[PDB]
RNA sequence: AUUAAACCUUGUACCUUUUGCAUAAUGAACUAACUAGAAAACUUCUAACUAAAAGAAUUACAGCUAGAAACCCCGAAACCAAAC
């Protein structure tokens, strides 16, 4: 019985839906179990890698803090030396960051690096099974696992991913461009895709805020 | 989307491959070598609403015609912007749209 | 530079072209890397022009 | 000058350690968290520059305000003198 | 917000504006951004022309 | 002098006018250059490698 | 250049400074290290979204947001406070 998914939001009439094979991690041979529809405005955006490049630079640089300091000639009991703690923090607009995330999603799907799954549940907690399954499906050396929420993530998956350096387990809210690029292939649960689509599709009619949305 | 198809043909992207957009970043000069070596308040600040601006809101259904017009509702619909720091004191109307708002 | 550099006279290896011309080059060695942008052109050369 | 006569020992670095592997995670907290927490709120460091940036004079002036009462008397006097030089350089040259 | 074959749009846009403008329009195509830049103001004619196409 | 003043007048007027017209077209041809997706997409080939 | 190190032929040390000139004038025993360009108000360029744009405090009859883009070093005679 195929698992058939349709986009909750209205897909444009002039744009055909994006589709991919639904997968399950329950068994080694459960590569394809259903067919899902993905919003073109989210999964068929133009591949603007400079935005992704900018986001990656922002990710590396907004956390950058340098603590180098030196004593100048006046402070001797260096003409141009490091002067105390210095930070490089800056903020990208939420529209750009959401767009950058949108662009990244398309690239992985088009490059066959994105694997949409119904759930992360695994028959066993052994880390060996996850690595073997990735080899079974010819996944990349690094596989990223995303779940809807951190609290409810299955215990069996936690043990497998926790012990694996190249396989990292993140919640839906923890998705970021750097992790996707660092990981060769991306594994997403079906609920997470809807969760991501809602926030990404929320950008529609982006009222300029005079106060926090909350 | 033929661009998407080209991505599949193209090799898998990596962090190092990322490159800034052309002309996005200018060059800089540093002193490493000789190149940089050597050398009214009382008057109300009325914020008006144009009749043409009024017309589209009704026509677009931004403001319900049945409900009486409320300035707060316009702010709710982001029709007009009022800044307390600007100390806006009044609201007016603009002659524009006198011939287009029936 | 001429004073500080060596020089020679015009000469032939063993009168190579008197009877029949013999190619002096005898051996070519090529080192390549499977995953290297530097060797990509050489790698492409191997596919197409090395055989010719 | 003269150079080392011995080779340094080889060093191997793991690029997939948790810090590098999980670098950047939760950077989309605001967009994926309903904007309840701004990414600026995730900054940990000196108090006067958490979520804030400025020129050297602004950073020094903000540093004085944040920890002026908790700074040493000798440091405060030195900071006051240092601020004078920074103020004149930027605001008069 | 141009989607599809930008070149096809440019050819039609060039053809449509050539009579009205009196010569081939001066235009710059930013394919990466999917936008078309045209010297001069011709929004009214283009907007009406777009309506004729059914957009 | 072979040609009288009358002969000289107007013999090359047509060519001179045409030359300026070509000059005018070249002078007024300032405009930015187009940007293509292929350039950005082709950059990913820099990461191409052998299996 | 040469068969050949020297012979034959050609050629008024270097930096700075004078003026686009020094047979002026300054400075150098040599080796190693050390030794001097730093800011964004506005504009162009690079993009996001658009009669709207910015993650509160901002501008707007195509604007608005983000990014990039900038301006040295050493050296007086002096002056004052508090100790000795």
């Amino acid at each position: 019985d195929p698992v058939l998914r349709k986009c909750e939001l209205r897909i444009p009439v002039h744009r055909r839906p994006v589709q991919a094979w639904v997968e399950s991690l329950r068994g080694f041979e459960q590569e394809r179990i259903g067919l899902a529809e993905l919003h073109p405005d989210v999964f068929a955006t133009a591949p603007r890698l400079d935005i992704v490049h900018q986001v990656a630079i922002w990710q590396r640089n907004f956390r950058r803090i340098s603590y180098a300091n030196t004593k100048t000639r006046a402070e001797v009991s260096v003409a141009h030396g490091p002067r105390g703690p210095t930070s490089y923090y800056y903020m990208l607009p939420m529209k750009v960051r959401a767009l950058g995330l949108k662009v990244a999603l398309t690239v992985k799907l088009m490059q066959d690096d994105l694997h949409i799954v119904d759930s992360l549940e695994l028959p066993t907690a052994d880390p060996q099974y996850l690595t073997e399954l990735a080899q079974y499906r010819h996944w990349g050396s690094s596989v990223l696992l995303v779940d809807l929420t951190h609290e409810e993530m299955p215990k069996n998956v936690v043990a497998a991913t926790s012990g694996l350096n190249s396989f990292n387990l993140i919640p839906a809210v923890g998705l970021n461009v750097y992790s996707m690029l660092k990981h060769q292939t991306l594994v997403l649960t079906l609920p997470s895709v809807a969760f991501l689509e809602d926030k990404l599709l929320w950008q529609d009619s982006r009222y300029t805020p005079l106060y926090p949305f909350r | 989307g033929t661009s998407l198809d080209l991505l599949r043909s193209l090799p898998r992207v990596s962090l190092a491959n990322l490159k800034p957009s052309p002309n996005s970043r200018k060059r800089e000069r540093r002193p490493r070598d000789r190149r940089r070596g050597r050398k009214h308040s009382f008057r109300h600040q009325y914020q008006p609403l144009s009749l043409r601006r009024l017309q589209y809101l009704i026509d677009l259904g931004r403001v319900d015609p049945t409900q009486p017009i409320d300035l707060t509702q316009l702010v709710n619909g982001r029709g007009v912007t009022i800044q307390p720091l600007k100390r806006d004191y009044g609201v007016q109307l603009v002659e524009e749209g006198a011939d287009t708002f029936q | 530079t001429g004073r500080g550099t060596s020089s020679r006279f015009l000469t032939s290896v063993l009168h190579n072209g008197l009877g029949r011309y013999v190619q002096q080059l005898q051996r070519l060695s090529l080192s390549l890397s499977r995953d290297a942008p530097s060797s990509r052109g050489a790698r492409e050369f191997v596919e197409r022009e090395v055989t010719d | 000058a003269f150079v080392r006569l011995t080779l340094p020992p080889p060093k191997v670095v793991d690029r997939w350690n948790e810090k590098r592997a999980l670098f950047g995670v939760y950077d989309n907290i605001g967009i994926l968290g309903n904007f309840e927490k701004h990414p600026k709120e995730l900054i940990k460091g000196p108090v006067w520059l958490r979520g804030w940036r400025g020129n050297e004079l602004q950073r020094c002036v903000r540093k004085k305000k944040f920890v002026g009462n908790r700074m040493f008397i000798e440091d405060l006097h030195n900071l006051n003198k240092r601020i004078s030089y920074l103020y004149k350089h930027f605001n008069r040259h | 917000k141009v989607e599809g074959d930008i070149w096809a749009l440019q050819k039609d846009v060039e053809e449509f504006l050539s009579p009205l403008l009196g010569k081939t329009p001066i235009t710059q195509v930013n394919e990466v951004t999917g936008t078309l830049r045209i010297k001069g103001y011709f929004d009214e004619q283009l907007k009406a022309w777009l309506l004729e196409k059914g957009f | 002098p072979y040609m009288t003043a009358e002969q000289e007048c107007g013999h090359a007027a047509e060519r001179r006018a045409q030359a300026f017209e070509a000059i005018k077209a070249a002078a007024t041809s300032k405009f930015p250059k187009h940007r293509y997706i292929a350039d950005q997409l082709d950059h990913l080939n820099i990461s191409k490698k052998w299996s």
